């Protein structure tokens, strides 16, 4: 199933992810695709920040399904 | 079924943050260190004569105003530009995984607008004027305006955020006093930075 993640500088990402597959493992995917390490993203779902340990399906995340990614800014 | 609450959402820069790593001595301030700093100077400068001028934006509603999505950068313009919006505005300004800047904003003139930029390191960058340059444009100022004002030299590679907070703070103060628009008044060249106040602020907040 494919949902999309959405910067706050109007770029989409898409990626093509199973249910079972776990939040951290959905932030290496857009590490691959962007080059952001896992720890400077924050996702978004709902209004509501994701934790690591649990599954996209533990918060009934469908297909298709639009996630905010927010960065750590630092410098 | 399995509804899922979506009543009145905040929007994305509003949600908290609760795995924030803490600062210390020598880390670099994050944008979530910046906010929290600023929110609790606007609560303690609230009821003081003259604090409604003042607003300090959300460093990550500065990146939108550059968003290729047009519904993203009208919502900062609305956010850091509209008629109920106090007219000194503090824009951060971050180059990514690099530096800090200050940009002030000063609309009590509809009809000439004051921007000052403050740079606290000691060769500057060309891509961070750039950078200030780009939030100015998107809020319809012309760039070549912008004054590039004094502020002291960092003499570490950390505290480029702590040059931030500590001229928005002193500054703030000035438009309390009304020194702000004295001759110097927006001369940052004296300030000296304390890491240990600011984890200070952080801790009480």
């Amino acid at each position: 199933m494919q949902i999309f993640v959405k910067t706050l500088t109007g770029k989409t990402i898409t990626l093509e992810v199973e249910p079972s597959d776990t939040i951290e493992n959905v932030k290496a995917k857009i590490q691959d695709k962007e080059g952001i390490p896992p720890d400077q993203q924050r996702l978004i779902f709902a209004g509501k920040q994701l934790e690591d340990g649990r599954t996209l399906s533990d918060y009934n995340i469908q297909k298709e399904s639009t996630l905010h990614l927010v960065l750590r800014l630092r410098g | 079924p399995e509804r899922i609450d979506v009543d009145n959402l905040p929007s994305p820069q509003d949600v908290a943050d609760p795995e924030l790593p803490p600062v210390r001595a020598t880390s670099w301030l994050l944008d979530g260190h910046l906010r929290a700093y600023t929110d609790d100077l606007a609560r303690r400068l609230r009821g003081e004569p003259n604090a409604h001028l003042l607003h300090f934006a959300d460093s990550q509603v500065v990146t939108m105003l550059s968003s290729a999505d047009p519904d993203q950068q009208a919502r900062a313009q609305r956010l850091l530009a509209g008629d109920d919006i106090p007219p000194i505005v503090f824009l951060p300004i971050n180059q990514p995984n690099a530096h800090w800047s200050l940009l002030v904003v000063d609309r009590r003139n509809k009809d000439a607008v004051a921007a000052y930029h403050y740079d606290s390191m000691a060769q500057k960058d060309p891509q961070q004027r750039y950078l200030a340059d780009m939030a100015a444009y998107h809020l319809g100022l012309d760039y070549q305006q912008t004054h590039e004002m004094p502020i002291a030299i960092q003499s570490d590679g950390y505290s480029c955020g702590d040059h931030v907070l500590t001229g928005i703070e002193v500054l703030a103060h000035r438009v309390l006093d009304g020194t702000f628009d004295y001759a110097g008044g927006r001369d940052l060249t004296d300030i000296e930075p304390d890491r240990g106040l600011i984890r200070d602020r952080l801790a009480q907040a």
